[PDB]
């Protein structure tokens, strides 16, 4: 039984949340922000990611070099990432180096220089990043998947932004972005590991007290997405492995079906030929794929946002003449969530998840990421007892009902990359979303 | 299993083809055979009578029946040839079985010239048998009544099918009920479809199975007895004998083959330890 | 039928004293009349192999056993087509009639049947 | 022209209510109507055609 | 971690406040003990195959009912088999480890169809990184055998089922087995290990055939899939100061989109190359390595010169600031190693299987600028420098150039 | 593998009427092939039927 | 007919001043009426490729030329099925209508025809 997550507010509306662990000697403090690429329009798309680079380029006090040294001398490291809906900046350190790290984080967020010289320098670095993501196939696949599923909508934009924007981002629009978005009511200061809650609250009162509040404070995790069934094909005959994603519109963080969607996802599950145990897994699709060598791997996913989600599967295969079989078998396994699933599969998946949701949290950074994610998406940390009750409430009837409204005979977004000649056209793929025999 | 199952349908098509061809002569056997075989359809409940009138195209076997059987008898051999080709295409995935029942993948021969020249021997043996019947005894296998023109009034002494259908006719006579008899007669052909299930042996074929070989001998001779009983008069003691042979026919598929094949499995294992 | 079935039933018989007393001598005569040894086969050479399970068990034979099986099948095929029987050393002696394949197929089937059972497990 | 994340313009063709049940239902009504007439036409064709085999007017 | 003994097996456990328990069996069976090359990798991959009580398939299907996870790895020193599960399911996992050590049926089909193919995919995935290859090659040059044996099974030298069965007869024995339980009640674990591992052979301590000998030289692994260079210096007397020196010289950045303030990090400026100093203590010898990967062989060469200069410059003088920065970076590195379950298990495993008491992160020694400069001076003046080049080897530096 | 590809008979049908890879730009003059197949089927059905009544 | 034939005959015409004066303007209008440029094709995209010789010449194209050919064919196929024509930059301008393939096929055929000749050589 894990220690209780303590939560406090400041006056401005900044949330402080902590989970102490007297068994460890390191601590992860950081700032989770309910803001990301989705907050840009089409003209300043790429700003949030641009800022992440400049946050570490020097502040009004410490220069770039001083910043580097200060962190080196702390002993730990700083890390940051910007997603579509969330920005994080954290610092892993030693137990007694926590006040230094909070001070550095507060500095880079509130008091960054954003000097024209450094804007101009990063503008090349980020330009080069556009031609090197090209290698990270999973990311290429999922970025096209968002682009097409949420065609011409904010969620459909990339995080990097277009080349044209990177050339025209000014310090003014950077400043404007972080002034509008990085507000106290959108931010959570999180500490996990060897942190005292009351010590962290004092550090927050010392460094984050002069944060602007937004004019209209909505609750944390507050958002209209209109999914487009569609396909992107990026055929490349020179690649040896095909990467394919298929997704339907999934569920948001606060959907009533959030846990039902997780159980459904767990019924299909994951597979990887390189892992020893995978040939033995209970999942039907796993068995079909492994026996027939249809794929190197597949990974079911259920990605959530504030007002929508994507639920689907990501497949990789070298079997380029049997891609049709791989996709056929995968969609027919989805059909069975609507037609055939019983207490047998549902109870097996529930058992696997009851542990899985707890197992994931195995280090201070994972704990901090869990506190931060939950606080910025749900507005509270959900206790393991509540999660256990929500999972227990998922029945076979619930899964069937969900699949019949979400999956059965629905439009898909489909992205294929590599030697995908044998992936059939949209109609034949989409026709596998139903069974004529049912 | 697939070439075998298609094979059973080829056999049904051959029966229908040959039945209709026999009617085209329109002798006494032609007419009276068509009458009694087509009347078996009257057993189908509710719609049986309507179906018979629809087949006949009238109220009895007559000109409409004859003309439609001509058209169908012309067509059926083409259908038969297609199914014959399908069963071969299905077989081509496994290749031919062989008299040892083991794999032949280890030692293959080209179909030509070896089987081409071996097929010539039986072609010439066949042609010799053909010649002896066609040129020297052309009427031995036939019924003299078919040289009498069809007469709906006079009923021939004995209405029997051609010899090759006789075992199924004996099976039909064995069941007293009309519908019962028809079901049994059809089952006698369709029961071939369950051999793949009821044969429980771990070994393919009988070359090495002494008990199965004896049972096969009895089964074959019983099928010949059924044939003979199909052309006797319905009189004692052939009535009871017909029933016993019919029981034996069905019990081969349903009881004996499953028993014997299970036991031989055990004897092979224990006997070689 | 499965080799598993055959082997289990045989073991029930070999356990019962009465049963073994009456079955074992019959099985020995059955095998003598079967006459597969007169073609230089071992019993296990006759088991139907055109099955996924049996293909897997055959792949798992040690190379030596595998090469010798191929020779027995070819030699037997040659006796069959010539209408001759084995003579001398080609006749399989009862001591050479070893169940070389049975352990392999029993393991393949063990897993196949466990898989079927576990595909129907119900959390209690 | 260059970025493959900028989906080409499909606004001339995209329906605003594309994810609604009403939208699917309409297209299945068309498919169903076509199946319905094909079934009714097949029935009429088969019935009229096979009736040739029933007793003719001279009988 | 309260060290105790249960039925001849050393058991170390630390109770915690989490629903997640990690039980790890640490075996004295790493590559330095390998009878034949690659056997320790194979034995690791043969864990949780068919046992006599329970099939591999049945184990995996039941582990999915508990939602447990299985992690295995081989080092030069140990094989580690870790399971992660919910606290309450501890008895199941103890018994499963008992079955693996007592009753593994090492069947030839498992080796051909299951174990060997997976071991080969494991290796190919690691070698995708040229820096991994370079540091493996450097150990091979430096030690030849023992520590110089490959950790992983390779295609050129095949392991047989007799090899694996023999090695397992030595390794799977009370003398070579330690159990480490993170977030496991220590009294409960002792009771369970005491009943489950009672019937395990006693066996004897597995030993390295032959003494560790140090050698200098060059290795030139020609690949087409990336470029890297390791500059290693074999250490005859492993000392804790080399940790501080590794962390000082550094190489990785402590901040996104930055180069870093470490000497080796500063050696990469103007190049798309990365660098990393590491020190490997193996008890009786050590290896101090500096690995540089990059896309350009010209840039790698350029950095490699600066890197050896940096080491020489350190041998001259370290500032007080720099020495404190080294203490901080080193304490932190020790802490996160004791946290990560993979490394944690092996740390206490070493304490239990050898007798090297673990150095708590709170007891990491502070080295003065004098002691650090002295350590760097010994390295710059080594008689046996090793260089492993990987990639376009015709364009990478040689030992005599450095 | 999908049954339509695995089974040899189904696979022959499959290769002609279902998976058969066609150019994506055939115009309506490529439709006469199937019309000819339709006429041939109509001629067979009507022809066999006329044969049942013709002398 | 062979590309070699076509190329040689064309060169005879281009040599003769009179012939070129009357043929070249006709050829230019022929190509205008042909209208393959309205589908964004280059002339050489239309040459029949289901011959061993042409398969060989296509394999010998530089990769860039090869990738661009594939795109032109796909784009033209999409215009065809849509019953649209190319507009703007998709229309092949006369300066872009380059004989990218002709040198490759002429070399492939050169060897094929030399081979045929030399297969009929007679020592004198
Ligand atoms: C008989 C049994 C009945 C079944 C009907 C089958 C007939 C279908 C068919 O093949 O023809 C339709 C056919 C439509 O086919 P399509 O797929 O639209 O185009 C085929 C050509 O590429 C179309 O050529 P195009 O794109 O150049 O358009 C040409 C066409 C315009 O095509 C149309 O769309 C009409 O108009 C004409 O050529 C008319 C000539 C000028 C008369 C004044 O119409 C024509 O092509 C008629 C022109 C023939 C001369
Ligand atoms: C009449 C009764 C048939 C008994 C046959 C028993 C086996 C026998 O001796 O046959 C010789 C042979 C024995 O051949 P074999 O292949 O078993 O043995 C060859 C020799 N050894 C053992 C060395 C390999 O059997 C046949 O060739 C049987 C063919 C069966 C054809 C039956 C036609 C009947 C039609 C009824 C259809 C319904
Ligand atoms: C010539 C005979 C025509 C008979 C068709 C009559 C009814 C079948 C039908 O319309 O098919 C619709 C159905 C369904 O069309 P569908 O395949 O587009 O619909 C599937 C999706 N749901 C179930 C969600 C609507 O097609 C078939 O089942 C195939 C049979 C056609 C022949
Ligand atoms: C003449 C009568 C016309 C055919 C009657 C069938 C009704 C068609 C409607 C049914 C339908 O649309 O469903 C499809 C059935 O079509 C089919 O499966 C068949 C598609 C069209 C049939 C005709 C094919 C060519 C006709 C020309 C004749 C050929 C010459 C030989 C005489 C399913 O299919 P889906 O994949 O769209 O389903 C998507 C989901 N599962
Ligand atoms: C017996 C099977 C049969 C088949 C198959 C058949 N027909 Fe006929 N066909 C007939 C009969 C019987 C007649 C004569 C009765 C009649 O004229 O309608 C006939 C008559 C015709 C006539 C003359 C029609 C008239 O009355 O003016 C034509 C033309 C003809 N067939 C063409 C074809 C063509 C073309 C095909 C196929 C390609 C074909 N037939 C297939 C039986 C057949
Ligand atoms: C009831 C079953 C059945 C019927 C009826 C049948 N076949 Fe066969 N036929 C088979 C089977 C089963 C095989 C595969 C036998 C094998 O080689 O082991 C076969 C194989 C063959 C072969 C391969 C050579 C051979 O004799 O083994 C030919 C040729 C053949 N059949 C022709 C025909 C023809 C022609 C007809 C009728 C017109 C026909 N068959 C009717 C079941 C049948
Ligand atoms: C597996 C398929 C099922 C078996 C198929 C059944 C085959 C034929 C049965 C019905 C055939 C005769 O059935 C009969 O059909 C004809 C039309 O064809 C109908 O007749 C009706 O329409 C025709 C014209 O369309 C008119 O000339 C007539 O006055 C009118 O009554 C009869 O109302 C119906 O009783
Ligand atoms: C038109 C009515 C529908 C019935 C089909 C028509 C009957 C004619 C079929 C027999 C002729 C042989 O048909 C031949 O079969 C094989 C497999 O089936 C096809 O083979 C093709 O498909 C299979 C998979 O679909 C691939 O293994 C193969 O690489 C490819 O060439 C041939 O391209 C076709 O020429």
């Amino acid at each position: 039984v894990s220690p209780k997550t303590r939560t406090s507010n400041l006056k401005n509306g900044l949330t402080i949340a902590s989970e102490s662990n007297p068994l460890v000697q390191t601590a992860t403090v950081g700032v989770w922000i309910d803001a990301g690429s989705r907050n840009e329009n089409a003209y300043n798309n790429g700003t949030a990611h641009f800022f992440e680079h400049l946050a570490f380029k020097g502040t009004d006090k410490r220069s770039q070099h001083q910043l580097e040294l200060d962190i080196e001398n702390m002993g730990g490291h700083l890390n940051a990432y910007t997603s579509r809906e969330s920005t994080v900046y954290y610092a892993k350190s030693f137990k007694d180096d926590v006040p230094k790290s909070v001070e550095i984080l507060a500095d880079i967020l509130q008091h960054s220089k954003l000097a024209e010289s450094a804007i101009d320098r990063e503008r090349e670095v980020i330009t080069r990043e556009l031609e090197e993501v090209n290698k990270q196939y999973e990311e290429v696949v999922f970025d096209h998947l968002h682009a097409t599923a949420f065609m011409n909508q904010p969620l459909g934009r990339t995080i990097l932004g277009p080349r044209e924007n990177i050339q025209t981002i000014t310090n003014t629009e950077l400043r404007k972005f972080i002034t509008e978005n990085y507000t106290a009511d959108r931010m959570v200061l999180v500490g996990a590991g060897a942190v005292d809650h009351d010590a962290l609250v004092e550090l927050a009162e010392k460094y984050f007290s002069h944060l602007p509040s937004s004019q209209s404070p909505v609750p944390l995790g507050t958002p209209i997405p209109n999914f487009v069934g569609s396909e992107v094909r990026l055929r490349d005959d020179t690649m040896p492995v095909a990467h394919i994603a298929i997704a339907v519109e999934g569920v948001s963080w606060t959907s009533e079906d959030y846990y039902t969607a997780l159980v459904a996802q767990a019924i299909i599950g994951n597979y990887d030929r390189a892992v020893g145990t995978s040939r033995h897994q209970g999942s039907r699709l796993s068995n079909i794929v492994s026996e027939n060598n249809l794929a190197n791997s597949f990974q079911s996913f259920s990605t959530s946002y504030s007002d929508t989600g994507l639920w689907g599967i990501y497949l990789t295969s070298e079997n380029t003449t049997q891609i049709d079989d791989l996709v056929h078998f995968t969609l027919k396994e989805w059909n069975r969530l609507s037609t055939s699933v019983s207490n047998l599969q549902v109870e097996r998946a529930k058992s696997q998840l009851k542990a899985g949701l707890l197992l994931s949290l195995d280090g201070t950074t994972y704990v901090a990421e869990d506190i931060g994610r939950q606080l910025t998406t749900l507005g509270r940390r959900v206790t393991p007892a509540e999660v256990e009750a929500k999972l227990e409430a998922v029945t076979e009837h619930d899964v069937r009902a969900w699949a019949q409204k979400t999956l059965y005979d629905k439009d898909i977004a489909l992205v294929g990359l590599g030697p995908i000649e044998g992936l059939y056209d949209y109609n034949r793929i989409r026709n596998d979303m139903s069974m004529m025999r049912w | 299993v697939l070439p075998w199952s298609i094979g059973v349908i080829i056999f049904l098509l051959l029966i229908i083809t040959a039945f209709m061809g026999y009617v085209l002569v329109f002798g006494q056997m032609s007419l009276w055979g068509a009458t009694v075989i087509c009347n078996l359809v009257s057993a189908i409940p509710w719609l049986g009578e309507d179906i018979v009138h629809f087949l006949w195209g009238g109220f009895s076997v007559g000109n409409p029946t004859l003309q439609r059987f001509f058209a169908l008898h012309y067509l059926m051999p083409f259908v038969l040839a297609v199914f014959a080709l399908l069963h071969l295409i299905a077989l081509h995935t496994a290749g031919s079985s062989n008299p040892l029942g083991i794999t032949s993948n280890v030692d293959k021969l080209s179909m030509h010239p070896y089987y081409s020249f071996k097929d010539l021997i039986t072609v010439f043996a066949f042609l010799l048998m053909f010649t002896l019947f066609v040129f020297f005894s052309p009427d031995k296998l036939g019924h003299p009544d078919n040289y009498i023109p069809a007469n709906p009034m006079v009923t021939p002494a004995s209405i029997v099918p051609e010899w090759y259908l006789l075992p199924f006719y004996a099976i039909l006579r064995a069941i007293p009920d009309k519908l019962g008899g028809v079901i049994a007669m059809v089952a006698a052909i369709l029961i071939l479809l369950i051999l793949p299930i009821v044969d429980r042996s771990i070994i393919r074929g009988n070359a090495f199975k002494p008990i199965s070989k004896l049972l096969f001998g009895f089964f074959i001779c019983n099928f010949l007895l059924l044939g003979v009983l199909g052309q006797v008069h319905i009189e004692p003691p052939f009535i009871v004998l017909g029933q016993i042979c019919t029981i034996f026919y069905f019990s081969y598929f349903l009881i004996l083959l499953p028993m014997v094949s299970t036991i031989e499995n055990i004897f092979f294992y224990i006997g070689s330890l | 039928a499965s080799i598993t079935s055959v082997v289990k039933t045989s073991e029930l018989i070999l356990k019962s004293p009465l049963l073994s007393k009456i079955v074992v001598p019959l099985a020995k005569t059955y095998v003598k009349f079967s006459g597969y040894r007169q073609l230089g086969f071992k019993m296990n050479d006759l088991i139907i192999e055109e099955t996924p399970n049996m293909q897997l068990a055959l792949r798992r034979l040690p190379p030596t056993e595998s090469y010798d099986r191929v020779y027995r099948l070819i030699r037997a095929t040659q006796f069959s087509l010539s209408h001759k029987l084995a003579t001398g050393n080609d006749i399989t002696k009862p001591e050479e009639d070893d169940h070389y394949l049975i352990p392999y197929i029993l393991d393949v089937e063990a897993e196949a049947f466990e898989k079927d059972a576990l595909d129907n497990l119900e959390v209690v | 022209g260059k970025s493959t994340y900028k989906i080409p313009d499909f606004t001339p063709y995209l329906k605003k209510d594309r994810n609604t049940d009403a939208n699917r239902l309409f297209s299945y009504f068309m498919i169903g109507s076509f199946g319905m007439l094909s079934a009714a036409g097949a029935k009429a064709t088969v019935q009229d055609f096979l009736s040739n085999m029933s007793a003719s007017a001279d009988v | 971690f309260s060290t105790a003994e249960a039925a001849g097996v050393k058991v170390a456990a630390q109770d915690g406040q989490s629903p997640i328990s990690d039980l790890s069996v640490v075996l004295r069976g790493g590559s330095r003990y390998a009878t034949v090359p690659g056997v320790s990798h194979i034995l690791e991959k043969f864990a949780f195959q068919n046992t006599v009580p329970k099939s591999a398939l049945r184990f995996v299907r039941e582990l999915e009912l508990f939602g447990g996870k299985l992690y295995t790895h081989t080092t030069r020193e140990h094989i580690v088999l870790r399971t992660q599960f919910l606290k309450q399911d501890l008895p199941y996992f103890v018994d499963a480890f008992a079955n693996v050590l007592k009753e593994t049926k090492f069947q030839q089909f498992e080796l051909t169809e299951r174990v060997a193919p997976v071991a080969e995919l494991d290796l190919l995935k690691r070698e995708s990184d040229p820096a991994f290859t370079a540091l493996e090659a450097a150990h091979e040059v430096a030690f030849r055998t023992g520590l110089g044996n490959s950790v992983y099974a390779q295609g050129y030298s095949p392991v047989t089922l007799e090899d694996v069965k023999e090695f397992a007869r030595q390794v799977y024995a009370k003398q070579n087995v330690a159990v480490v339980g993170n977030n496991v009640v220590p009294a409960d674990l002792q009771q369970l290990v005491g009943t489950a591992f009672a019937d395990l052979q006693e066996g004897s301590k597995v030993t390295q055939a032959g003494t560790t000998t140090l050698h200098g030289g060059e290795a030139r692994v020609r690949t087409s899939t990336g470029n890297a260079l390791t500059i290693a210096l074999p250490i005859a007397e492993p000392k804790p100061v080399y940790h501080a020196l590794a962390s000082f010289l550094g190489g990785p950045a402590s901040m996104p989109w930055s180069v870093g303030a470490s000497p080796l990090a500063q050696a990469t400026v103007g190049t798309h190359t990365s660098v990393k100093a590491t020190y490997h203590n193996y008890g009786d010898a050590g290896l101090f390595a500096i690995t540089i990967k990059g896309d350009s062989p010209a840039e790698i060469s350029q950095v490699a010169h600066k890197a050896v200069q940096a080491l020489k410059d350190t041998g001259a003088e370290v500032t007080e600031e720099q020495a404190a920065r080294a203490y901080a970076k080193s304490k932190f590195a020790a802490a996160e190693a004791f946290e990560n379950p993979d490394s944690s298990a092996s740390v206490i495993g070493m304490e239990l299987l050898s007798g090297v008491s673990r150095i708590a992160p709170e007891n990491v020694q502070k080295f003065t600028p004098a002691e650090l400069s002295e350590a760097a001076a010994q390295l710059s003046a080594s008689a046996k420098p090793v260089v492993a080049a990987v990639g376009q080897v015709h364009a990478l530096p040689f030992a005599d150039e450095l | 593998m999908a049954l339509r590809k695995k089974n040899s008979l189904l696979n022959m049908a499959n290769s002609y009427v279902l998976d058969s890879p066609q150019p994506s730009n055939l115009n309506y003059f490529w439709n006469f092939g199937s019309l000819l197949a339709l006429c041939l089927v109509i001629q067979l059905a009507t022809g066999i039927t006329l044969a049942m009544h013709y002398t």
